[PDB]
Formats: structure tokens, sequence, C-alpha cells
């Protein structure tokens, strides 16, 4: 019974950890891409 | 800064056609004044 509670912790765990995962990883994704905008302002200005 | 260059480059262009035509004016007066002053000092003399 001890044993049984113990490891539903740990299991509890590794989906808050997954939890942060998808948001934040999310949000990185999101960061390069907002800088991909500034890139092509850059490549827009010259062109001009 | 690429913007400001653009408008630049048309006002040396536009030098660039007045420049042209500041040669044709400038040359054309120097030549006119140069074959008159010939016929004029052989009636007495006159500095061009």
């Amino acid at each position: 019974l001890s044993l049984q509670i113990d490891a539903a912790k740990v299991e509890a765990q590794n989906q808050l950890n997954a939890a942060r995962i998808a948001e934040i990883f999310n949000n990185m994704d999101l960061s390069k891409q907002s800088e991909f905008r500034e890139f092509l302002k850059t490549v827009a200005s010259f062109q001009q | 800064d690429r913007s400001e260059d653009a408008r630049a480059n048309a006002e040396l262009l536009l030098k660039g056609d007045e420049q042209t035509h500041k040669q044709r004016m400038d040359i054309a007066n120097i030549l006119q004044s140069q074959r008159q002053n010939q016929p004029s000092g052989s009636v007495a003399e006159t500095p061009q």
C-alpha cells in the first residue's frame, strides 16, 4: 500500500513537467518566428 | 537610413540632369563670345 502511493506521486510530477513543456516550447517557437519578421524588415529596407 | 539613402539617389540623379544643362549653357556663351571678339577687335581693339 505504501509503495503504491509513493510511486503515484512520482507519476504526477511527470504530468506537471509535461504541462510545462507544451506551453514553454510553444512560446519558444514564437520567439524565433517573431525574430524572422525583424530579419525580413532588414531585407525589405535593403531592396528599397 | 536606407529610406533617406533612396531619396538621396533621386537627388543625385536630378543633379546629373542639371549639370548637363549647366555644361550646355556655359560652353555656348564662351564660344559665342570667342567668335564675336575677333571681328570686334578688328575695328580697333577690345579684350574678350
